[PDB]
């Protein structure tokens, strides 16, 4: 309108029936179902506790 | 020196450890901590200073 | 006196004769490689691989040791178990799982 | 040693008779190539098709 | 890997080369983790 | 064979790194329509 | 490794403090 | 049978094959 009250936008998004994923991988990528990491010895000989 | 003295790996030069469980009585305070040596690094116990 | 000289792999290279166990033993190094990201990558680990090698009408084992450990040391030993499997080539082995205990009650006895 | 010169290629294609062209690119194949110094004085290895 | 490899040319039911020298490299105090493939 | 050619950084199936065939790097995609 | 690591270019190792 | 291309569809004088033998299809 012409003459019109002020605004201030609001933004948000669904995202439904998605399982959100953080893949154990070093780069994100998906390179094999066995990852990047899981093979590093970092991660395979030692005992981690996960927080 | 040039080689062969620091790693440039990406590693931490601190580390802070929390407790994974803490019990208290009223005379006593005790924590316990599991601290991981990385994997080729060493540490001596000069420092882990309790805070 | 030595039989086979053929460096299945022709990425590592000899260093010394094959030497005789009074088997034989070749201590081969590796030749250049590609670049590393960082000098700490070469050296770093623990983990040893003992590579089997088809049987060669003589059988070939390549076994791999990380750099920190004492080449004399790996040679003795490595020397030590070829004389042990010389030697050895039992039931105390086939006593440690395939034998079982109150099974072997009614065979002693009856 | 300085390394003997590489002969220029020049293939056909179409109506294009005298097209420059680069010798083809093939995977290193120690059977077929080999790593032959350019310079024998300073190394720089290359594969040249023995 | 390791720059250095060992290599041992044996004369020649169960293998047992294979476990002798895992046994051995084994107990070396500096390595851990021995690995036998085939 | 992995020393002559970049097969360790292909993602593996097994023993067989997944290379690409060899001519597959270029592309062409042109047209006025 | 390559003779230990390298020293800056330009009793060794033990202790024996006591007494109280 | 020892030959085991006697088992499959024959598009001409060769029997049709092909490919490729087990799955990997496993995430989320």
């Amino acid at each position: 309108d012409p003459r019109h009250a002020l605004r201030d936008p609001e933004r948000k998004f669904l995202c439904d029936r998605t399982l959100w994923r953080i893949p154990f991988s070093s780069n994100f990528m998906s390179m094999g179902s066995l990852t990047d990491l899981g093979q590093n010895l970092l991660y395979a000989n030692a005992a981690h506790a996960l927080d | 020196p040039t080689h062969d003295v620091t790693t440039e790996r990406s590693q931490r030069l601190q580390l802070r450890f929390v407790p994974v469980d803490r019990e208290d009585t009223q005379y006593s305070y005790k924590t316990r901590f599991q601290l991981a040596v990385g994997d080729n690094r060493v540490l001596d116990m000069a420092s882990t200073y309790f805070d | 006196v030595v039989l086979d000289e053929s460096n299945p792999t022709p990425s590592y290279k000899p260093v010394t004769e094959q030497k005789v166990i009074l088997p034989t033993i070749q201590v081969l190094a590796s030749k250049k490689r590609r670049m590393a990201e960082n000098e700490d990558d070469r050296g770093a680990g623990s983990v040893a691989e003992v590579q089997m090698r088809e049987v060669k009408p003589i059988q070939t084992v390549d076994v791999s040791v990380p750099d920190h450990s004492t080449p004399m040391e790996v040679v003795q030993s490595l020397s030590r178990a070829a004389q042990v499997a010389q030697r050895l080539t039992v039931e105390a082995m086939d006593l440690s799982a395939p034998v079982d205990a109150k099974p072997l009650d009614l065979k002693p006895v009856d | 040693e300085v390394m003997a010169p590489q002969p220029t290629l020049v293939a056909e294609q179409g109506a294009m008779k005298a097209v420059p062209v680069i010798k083809p690119a093939q995977p290193f194949t120690p059977a077929v190539h080999e790593t032959q110094r350019i310079v024998t004085n300073l190394p720089i290895t290359t594969a040249v098709t023995r | 890997r390791g720059n250095l490899t060992y290599r041992l040319r044996i004369p020649v039911f169960l293998p047992l080369l294979a476990p002798i020298i895992a046994a051995a490299i084994g107990a070396i105090p500096g390595i851990a983790s021995v690995a036998i493939q085939a | 064979m992995d020393e002559y050619n970049y097969a360790a950084l292909a993602p593996r199936q097994g023993s067989r790194p997944m290379l690409s065939q060899w001519s597959g790097i270029g592309t062409h995609e042109m047209h006025g329509g």
